[PDB]
């Protein structure tokens, strides 16, 4: 049993939780 | 007017000198503070242009070096002829030349090494030796061990007529410099004197040895009915059942040349033109004629040049007069002044010469390499694969080496000898005058092969890996025909205009093959789209390398970054790291990284004449007519992508030196990996620099100043041109030795 | 922009100069010499990096030190 | 098999994904990196 | 008397006044493409450049391309060939337009450069000039297209087969 | 002249070099001591 | 300003490129006795002119090269120019009129350490400071 | 260990012997290695006992170390035989033979000679004596 079809989905907007918190953190590292 | 002026005993003949070296530079001849003064003694120890000023002192040197030189060579030759006098089989692979394998150099029982001594044939044990003398002295007409022994004799006491006049052009009668900057009468004797009497006494050679031993050689009469070469002349009568349409008297048999009745010599000097289907080389008749061809001709060539009897022409202002009211009107740019200057350029500096000479002695070696294998031109030569590899091999790198040679002093030329007032908007100031505009052509065309030969592979290795051999550049898939080298091969073939040649030259050309012992001797060379390919990498290979060398001979002077680089030398390592880094900027460390793409090139090109021989060429003739090449025609199909090179040509290939050990070929197996070790042991010094070294002998020396055991020759680091030499002194050494082991363990597994 | 100090161990012996393909060097009046001279470098935005007087001076541990520091377009020489 | 399939579930998403970022996005990608790079200081 | 001159009479220039660069009919050439013609917006410049771009570029990739095997297809994988290289040739312009106009352009394009080879030193100039390499590069390759799908029904009209 | 020739013949590659050819008894030596001379088998 | 009559030179590959006329450009001016040939820093060979002469070169060291060599045909009466694009012409070398191997009086020790190099401080105590070890206001 | 027996008795050994060829070299000596501590191939080894090869780990390594010295011995002493004579920088490209010959006997007994050159505080040279870096 593999992962369901909305689980990827899941993990796309999950995964755009520390895609975002990536930009809070290189710009405030002053790139 | 030409003249013989020399000094009289100008240098006594001493060993004062001898036990003070270094004496020739005034800076080596001072002391020894350093180690660096004894490699400063070898690297100076023939740049004669530093120990003296004048062109007549620095001129009996070169000439004086030349006899001693030669005296090396007679030496050498000697050995060849004595080797093959009295540690060979040469007597019995005269008997039979294709079974008995041939071989000089046996081996001392020391060291276990014995086992070098494999079996050749007809019970004699020794080194399957590859260089073709065997092969040479058959076409020489030699049939005994006699022979080779008075040869080698007569060599060794022809080296000490070298020794003796160098010795004697240098320190009894060395001559004066107008005796040397008469050129043009050098030229007329070594055209005429040199390489016209020489192949006309060689085709009087042939006429009476070489064509009637090798005429009963080739009907088996097995060493006892050969006459010996001078029982074919005291008695006239033995050859005329041979050329029974000549006459063979002393008076009565000549006069057919002089009253120009050359018919009768049609029967030794033919002109069939292919190759001797017995013992697969050229017919000798047919070199015999060549030679006589040559003779003629350059005896002609060498009365081109005036000497002092008026008449002749004169190189000086036949230069002088290539300005440009009087050129063709497309290639009427070179300048109103054009080449004047020149001939002061090319007599008054050996560089200039030696430049010209080493890039023409080397473009020869290569010519003759690829001569020597399309048209083999000694009995029974083909045939041996061993050989007909490692002969152009040999040449191949001998070229190459030369022509490299050429690009470096054509660079010391350019920062010693180049004059700017004799020099003056000729045809040399004029190169250097947009040599911008030639090192960016030369460094676009180079990266445009890159992509369209290199490349290429890479797009062929990524199909077949893919599995899409519909779109790579194959045979099969998207085809790349050498359309203008097919031309050829068809031209040089109908034209058996020159119709009197019934038989194809060069049966690598097209038409016929030729089986000799079993073994095809020659085969047509087909082109598919695996030779446009590898013919793109030698064109790529070859313009790097000139890249590379062209730069360091027009920036030699001075470049954008340091416009004073003349002043620095020809050899000095860089001009500090400013400017970014100017690292490597002599003209010398574009010869050194010259001799790197030279070994690139080469080693592609006896790599692309060893897979194309063993798949197309080579092979045995079985009882019908088909051919089963050594590899079975692996070269089109597998040899477009350069990982078919790594299994099918490097590792399928390398496996008769792989598995040598305990057998005859157990000494290729140590070079092959001897090479490889002198590889590995190159790169600490093309990697690494002198810096880290110094400074880690400062640390030993520190260990030897404690228990009071330092040398006063103080230890130094090599410098940083003398590592780079090392550096390519060894990946060349290296390099070559495995590519030497790998040819010669696969070929004498053979044959 | 690179930086040729001087040090004190000159001896006015003027190689140092004479090597400068830029001109960056200059001798001075001194009094820590018999030669009563010592290197100075008035133009170094001009010093190209070459080290070339480094290798002139003959005092053991050389009296003056090119720097390498920020490189601009003049101090690497480019005609372009 | 004679294409690119996916067993695994939204097997459409490598269809479009690996074009985006490997030859889609890194033009604009270094474009914009491009740009950073080579601003003037005023 | 010689026929290669210092470049406009001055020895010190690195250049040559050669029959490559100089010439009566090679200066005609150069000077009269859409890059260096006199009295073009930057707009016809680089519609004229852009069109002659587009309409070679979906050659290479239509016979000796991936998809030359069939026909409708080998011509898709042409266009779109000649569609990625001029986007990213137009990106490329873009850019370079934004990052050597930024008051005093480090170059050959500073106001005192007196440059011939390349006149378009403003980046008002800069912009019309990516509008014309853009659409002059789609518009050659759509007719590039067309004229190739329908080279059966084209091949036709050429030889009169279409009465 | 005999003085400056004795004098050259042990200056320093003709000693290295004498040393290393009269440095030969790995092969006199090993060539009648049974050649084959491993660790535990010479005394 | 400066002025003179350009040498005898066919026109190079060297030269002068778009360098020359944007950031800034360098003019040796010498005078010469006699009508004999140089060597073209830029590579080339070109003739001398009579009286005044004036050549154009990209950076300073090929001036300087080509100085080093006017002094090999005896003449050490040359001038060098920074010519900045705008147009002003700047006397650079030598630059108080003498040579820099002489030395004048009012040239000032400049870029001096008052130290042997050999104490030179230790790069821990510049730590987070703005200045190097080999400026080092200490001795 | 006892993995290893002697060359005796070992069946992988005394196959080597019987498809052995003479010439000079597989029967003289392999003869001797009959002797040898022999592995479970067939194969001479060189294993460290015990008292049953403590003479025969210091034949070689005597007779090594001894020479080894000698070299380093004549070698050393015939530097400072000629660092003494104030012309040790030309002294060292042309070897004087006869000196070095001298050095070469002082170095037959070297072993008891760098004893007194230790015990005498004369063999190493002191800290300060010696050329270093800044550090
Ligand atoms: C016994 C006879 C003899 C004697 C006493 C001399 C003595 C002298 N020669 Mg002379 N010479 C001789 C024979 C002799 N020569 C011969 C036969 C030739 C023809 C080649 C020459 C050509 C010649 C030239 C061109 C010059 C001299 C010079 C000199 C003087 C310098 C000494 C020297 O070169 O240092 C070196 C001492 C040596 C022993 C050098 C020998 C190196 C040999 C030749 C190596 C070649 C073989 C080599 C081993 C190749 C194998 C390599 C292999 C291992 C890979 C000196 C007074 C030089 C001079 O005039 O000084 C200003 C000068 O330039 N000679
Ligand atoms: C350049 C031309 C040339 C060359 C390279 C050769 C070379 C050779 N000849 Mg020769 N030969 C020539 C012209 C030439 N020949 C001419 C024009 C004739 C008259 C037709 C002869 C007639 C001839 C005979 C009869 C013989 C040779 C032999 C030989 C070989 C042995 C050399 C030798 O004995 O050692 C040293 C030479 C001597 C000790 C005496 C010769 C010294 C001269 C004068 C130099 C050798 C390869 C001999 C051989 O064995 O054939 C393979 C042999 O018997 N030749
Ligand atoms: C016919 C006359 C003649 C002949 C045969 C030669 C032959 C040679 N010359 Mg010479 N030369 C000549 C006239 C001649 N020269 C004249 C008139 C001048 C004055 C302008 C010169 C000035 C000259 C210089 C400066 C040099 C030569 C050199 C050479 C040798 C070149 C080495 C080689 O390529 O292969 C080698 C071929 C060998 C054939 C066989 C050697 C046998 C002897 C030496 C010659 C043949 C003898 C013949 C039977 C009579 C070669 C032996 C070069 C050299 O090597 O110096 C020694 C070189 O440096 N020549
Ligand atoms: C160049 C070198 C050379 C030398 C030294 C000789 C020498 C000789 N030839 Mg000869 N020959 C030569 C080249 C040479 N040939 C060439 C190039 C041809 C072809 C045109 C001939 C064709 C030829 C014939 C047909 C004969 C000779 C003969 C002879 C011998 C006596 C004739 C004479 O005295 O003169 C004599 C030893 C005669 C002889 O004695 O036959 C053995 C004879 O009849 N030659
Ligand atoms: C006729 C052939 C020829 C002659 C006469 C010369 C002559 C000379 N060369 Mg030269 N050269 C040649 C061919 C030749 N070269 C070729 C074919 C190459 C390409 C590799 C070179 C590349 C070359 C360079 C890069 C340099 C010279 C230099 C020189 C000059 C000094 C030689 C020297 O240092 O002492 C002798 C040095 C040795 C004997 C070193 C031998 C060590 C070799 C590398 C080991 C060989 C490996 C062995 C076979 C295994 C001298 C005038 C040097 C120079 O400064 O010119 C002014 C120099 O920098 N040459
Ligand atoms: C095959 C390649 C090769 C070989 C044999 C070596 C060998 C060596 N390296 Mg080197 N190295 C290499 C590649 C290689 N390197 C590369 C590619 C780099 C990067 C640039 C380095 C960088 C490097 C550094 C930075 C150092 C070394 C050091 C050493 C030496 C110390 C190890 C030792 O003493 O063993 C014994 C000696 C050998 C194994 C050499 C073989 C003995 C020969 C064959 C004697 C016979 C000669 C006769 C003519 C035959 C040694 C000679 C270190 C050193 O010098 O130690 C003090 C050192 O600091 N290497
Ligand atoms: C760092 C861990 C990591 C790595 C090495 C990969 C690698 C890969 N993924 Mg991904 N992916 C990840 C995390 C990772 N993934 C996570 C956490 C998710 C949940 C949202 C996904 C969801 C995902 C999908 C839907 C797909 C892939 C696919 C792929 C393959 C093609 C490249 C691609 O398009 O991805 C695209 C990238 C993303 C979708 C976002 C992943 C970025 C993660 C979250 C952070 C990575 C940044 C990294 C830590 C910073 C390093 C940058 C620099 C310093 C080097 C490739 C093997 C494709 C495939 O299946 O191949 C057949 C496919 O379409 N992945
Ligand atoms: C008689 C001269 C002599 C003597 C007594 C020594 C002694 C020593 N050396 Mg030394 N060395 C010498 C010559 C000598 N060396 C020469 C000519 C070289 C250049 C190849 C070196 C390069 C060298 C290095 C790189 C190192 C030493 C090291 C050492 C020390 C310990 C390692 C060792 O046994 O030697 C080592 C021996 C060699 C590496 C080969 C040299 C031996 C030849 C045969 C010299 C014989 C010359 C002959 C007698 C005249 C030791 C005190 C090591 C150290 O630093 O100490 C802890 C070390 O790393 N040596
Ligand atoms: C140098 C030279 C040469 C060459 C040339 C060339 C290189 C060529 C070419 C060419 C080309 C390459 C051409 C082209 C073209 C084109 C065109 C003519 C185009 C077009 C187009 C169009 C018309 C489009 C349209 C459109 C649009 C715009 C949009 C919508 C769609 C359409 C489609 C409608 C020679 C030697 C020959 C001679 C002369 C000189
Ligand atoms: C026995 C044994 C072993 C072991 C060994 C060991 C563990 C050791 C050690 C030892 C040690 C712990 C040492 C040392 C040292 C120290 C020092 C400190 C030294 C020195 C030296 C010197 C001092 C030297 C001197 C000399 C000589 C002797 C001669 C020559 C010269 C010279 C100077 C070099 C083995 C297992 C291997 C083997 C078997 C048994
Ligand atoms: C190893 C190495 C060195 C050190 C190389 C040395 C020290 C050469 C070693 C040769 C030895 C020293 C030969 C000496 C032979 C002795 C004379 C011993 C002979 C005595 C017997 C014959 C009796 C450099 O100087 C160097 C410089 C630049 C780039 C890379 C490198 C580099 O890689
Ligand atoms: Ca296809």
């Amino acid at each position: 049993m593999s992962i369901s079809d909305t689980q990827v989905y899941i993990a796309l907007v999950v995964a755009l939780v520390p895609g975002f918190l990536a930009w809070r953190l290189a710009t405030e590292l002053y790139k | 007017e030409v003249r013989v002026v020399v000094d009289n005993d100008p240098v006594p003949t001493s060993f004062q000198k001898w036990s003070q070296p270094g004496h020739f530079d005034r800076t080596l001849a001072k002391g020894a503070k350093t180690t660096t003064w004894i490699w400063n003694l070898h690297a100076n120890a023939h740049d004669f242009d530093t120990h003296t000023s004048d062109l007549e002192d620095i001129s009996r040197k070169i000439f004086a070096a030349h006899f001693g030189h030669l005296a090396v060579v007679f030496i050498w030759l000697s050995g060849m002829y004595f080797h093959g006098a009295r540690f060979s089989n040469f007597e019995a692979w005269m008997a039979n030349p294709t079974g008995i394998k041939p071989s000089a150099q046996v081996v001392w029982p020391i060291f276990g090494q014995e086992i070098l001594n494999g079996d050749m044939g007809g019970g004699f044990h020794g080194i399957q030796i590859t260089s073709g003398l065997f092969q040479m002295w058959r076409a020489a007409g030699f049939t005994n061990t006699f022979q080779l022994y008075c040869t080698a004799i007569g060599g060794l006491v022809m080296a000490a007529l070298m020794l003796f006049a160098g010795w004697f052009h240098y320190h009894k009668r060395a001559p004066k410099l107008e005796w040397f900057q008469n050129t043009q009468s050098m030229l007329n004797h070594h055209l005429a004197g040199l390489l016209g009497l020489g192949s006309l006494g060689w085709t009087g050679h042939l006429i009476h040895v070489s064509l009637p031993t090798n005429k009963l050689l080739d009907t088996g009469v097995a060493l006892k009915d050969i006459p010996l070469p001078h029982e074919f002349i005291l008695n006239p009568s033995l050859m005329n059942k041979l050329y029974p349409h000549a006459d063979w008297g002393f008076v009565k048999g000549v006069v057919p040349f002089f009253t120009l009745q050359w018919g009768h010599f049609t029967d030794f000097l033919t002109f069939k033109g292919g190759l001797n289907p017995v013992t697969g080389g050229l017919w000798l008749t047919d070199v015999a004629h060549h030679h006589l061809a040559i003779a003629v001709m350059f005896i002609i060539a060498g009365h081109m040049y005036r000497t002092n009897w008026g008449i002749g022409h004169s190189i000086k202002e036949m230069l002088d007069d290539a300005r440009t009211p009087n050129m063709l009107p497309f290639l009427s740019f070179i300048g109103p002044v054009g080449h004047k200057g020149l001939f002061e350029v090319l007599t008054t500096s050996w560089h200039a010469q030696l430049s010209i000479n080493l890039a023409m002695l080397g473009s020869l070696s290569i010519i003759i390499a690829h001569h020597m294998y399309a048209m083999p031109p000694y009995p029974y030569l083909a045939t041996d694969y061993g050989t007909v590899v490692s002969l152009f091999t040999h040449h191949v790198w001998i070229g190459g080496f030369l022509i490299v040679g050429g690009a470096a002093h054509a660079a010391i030329y350019m920062v010693r000898d180049y004059d700017p007032e004799q020099n003056f908007n000729n045809v040399l100031d004029r190169v250097l005058r947009h040599r911008d505009a030639i090192i960016s052509h030369l460094a676009w065309v180079c990266q445009f092969l890159g992509f369209h030969s290199f490349a290429m592979y890479c797009h062929n290795d990524t199909m077949r890996a893919f599995g899409r051999p519909q779109d790579m550049f194959s045979d099969t898939g998207i085809q790349l025909q050498p359309v203008f080298a097919q031309w050829l091969q068809h031209i040089h073939t109908m034209t058996i205009a020159a119709p009197n040649l019934h038989d194809p030259v060069s049966y690598a050309f097209g038409g016929g093959v030729v089986a000799v012992g079993g073994k095809v001797a020659m085969m047509p060379i087909t082109l598919g789209t695996a030779d446009f390919l590898i013919h793109h990498i030698h064109a790529f290979t070859i313009h790097v390398t000139v890249l590379v060398l062209l730069k360091g001979v027009l920036f030699a002077r001075s470049s954008r970054l340091i416009p004073d680089k003349a002043n620095l030398g020809f050899r000095f390592p860089c001009d500090g790291p400013g400017r970014g880094g100017t690292c490597q900027v002599s003209a010398w460390d574009h010869v050194f990284l010259g001799l790197f793409w030279m070994y690139n090139s080469l080693s592609m090109v006896i790599f692309h004449f060893f897979w194309k021989m063993q798949s197309d060429v080579w092979g045995t003739v079985g009882a019908d007519g088909v051919v089963t090449h050594i590899t079975g025609g692996n070269f089109a199909t597998s040899s477009i992508t350069n990982n078919g090179w790594l299994r099918d040509f490097l590792w399928a290939q390398s496996t008769q030196v792989i598995t040598s050990y305990n057998t005859s070929l157990s000494a290729y197996g140590l070079m092959f990996l001897g090479g490889h070790f002198i590889f590995g042991f190159s790169l600490m010094f093309l990697f690494s620099g002198r810096g880290y070294w110094q400074e880690l002998i400062e640390s030993i020396v520190w260990a030897h100043n404690k228990l009071k055991v330092a040398p006063a020759i103080q230890p130094r680091a090599l410098s940083i041109i003398h590592g780079r030499a090392v550096g390519v002194a060894h990946y060349l050494l290296g390099g070559i030795v495995t590519t030497w082991a790998f040819f010669l363990a696969r070929m004498t597994a053979f044959g | 922009s690179h930086t040729v100090k001087i040090y004190d161990t000159c001896i006015g012996c003027t190689q140092c100069v004479r090597a400068c393909p830029t001109d960056v060097l200059e001798m001075v009046p001194w009094d820590g010499c018999r030669a009563g001279q010592i290197a100075s470098s008035p133009r170094t935005e001009d010093c190209v990096g070459c080290k070339r007087c480094e290798t002139a001076c003959p005092t053991d541990f050389l009296s003056i030190r090119v720097y390498l520091g920020a490189e601009t377009t003049r101090s690497m020489g480019l005609a372009y | 098999m004679t294409q690119l399939t996916g067993d695994y579930a939204a097997s459409w998403l490598p269809w479009i994904m690996i074009p985006l970022v490997f030859y889609i996005l890194p033009f604009p990608v270094f474009a914009i990196l491009f740009l950073w790079i080579q601003k003037e200081a005023s | 008397n010689d026929i290669i001159k210092p470049f406009k009479g001055d020895p010190c220039l690195g250049n040559l006044s050669t029959p490559i660069n100089d010439s009566p009919l090679a200066k005609a050439f150069i000077n009269n493409l859409p890059a260096y013609r006199k009295g073009l917006t930057p707009f016809m410049r680089g519609l004229e450049i852009g069109m002659a771009h587009g309409y070679f570029l979906v050659g290479p990739e239509v016979v000796i391309g991936p998809l030359r095997e069939s026909a409708h297809g080998a011509n898709l994988s042409g266009l779109i060939t000649a569609i990625y290289i001029a986007v990213s040739a137009c990106l490329g312009i873009s850019i370079f337009a934004i990052t050597t106009f930024q008051g005093n352009p480090k170059g050959s394009y500073s106001s005192y450069s007196k440059d011939s080879l390349r006149p378009l030193r403003t980046r008002e100039e800069w912009s019309q000039l990516n509008g014309g390499i853009f659409l002059g590069a789609m518009g050659g390759a759509i007719f590039a297209y067309l004229l190739l799908e329908n080279f059966d029904a084209l091949d036709a009209i050429l030889r009169g087969a279409v009465n | 002249e005999a003085r400056y020739l004795f004098r050259y013949l042990s200056s320093a590659p003709v000693v290295a070099t004498l040393a290393l050819i009269i440095i030969s008894v790995i092969l006199i030596v090993l060539n009648y001591l049974f050649p084959g001379l491993q660790y535990g088998t010479f005394f | 300003t400066l002025s003179g009559q350009t040498p005898i030179f066919g026109g190079s590959t060297g030269g002068l490129l778009k360098k020359a006329e944007v950031e800034e450009k360098y003019a040796i001016t010498w005078t010469s006795p006699k009508e004999q040939v140089f060597e073209m820093p830029t590579g080339g060979a070109a003739i001398m002119r009579q009286g005044q002469n004036l050549l154009y070169l990209a950076r300073k060291e090929q001036c300087i090269a080509l100085g080093g060599q006017l002094r090999k045909f005896k003449i050490t009466d040359y001038k060098i120019y920074r010519i900045y694009p705008n147009g002003e012409t700047v006397y650079i070398h030598p630059a108080d009129g003498v040579f820099p191997e002489k030395v004048n009086q009012g040239r000032e020790k400049v870029r001096y350490n008052d130290r042997r190099i050999g104490q030179n401080p230790s790069p821990s105590k510049v730590k987070f400071s703005g200045i190097a070890t080999y400026d080092a206001p200490n001795s | 260990n006892t993995t290893l027996v002697p060359c005796y008795k070992s069946p992988a050994f005394v196959e080597r012997m019987k498809n052995a060829p003479d010439s000079y070299y597989t029967t003289k000596p392999l003869k001797a290695y009959s002797q040898l501590l022999c592995g479970e191939d067939g194969l001479p080894r060189i294993a460290l006992d015990r008292l049953s090869l403590a003479v025969d780990v210091a034949i070689p390594i005597a007779i090594f170390l001894y020479t080894a010295g000698f070299i380093g011995w004549s070698g050393r002493s015939y530097l400072q035989a000629i660092k003494k004579q104030d012309k040790a920088e030309e002294k060292e490209v042309f070897i004087d033979v006869p000196l070095f010959i001298s050095c070469m006997v002082m170095a037959l007994f070297w072993p008891m000679a760098v004893i007194k050159e230790l015990l005498a505080g004369e063999l190493v040279a002191k800290d300060e004596e010696i050329p270093i870096s800044v550090r």
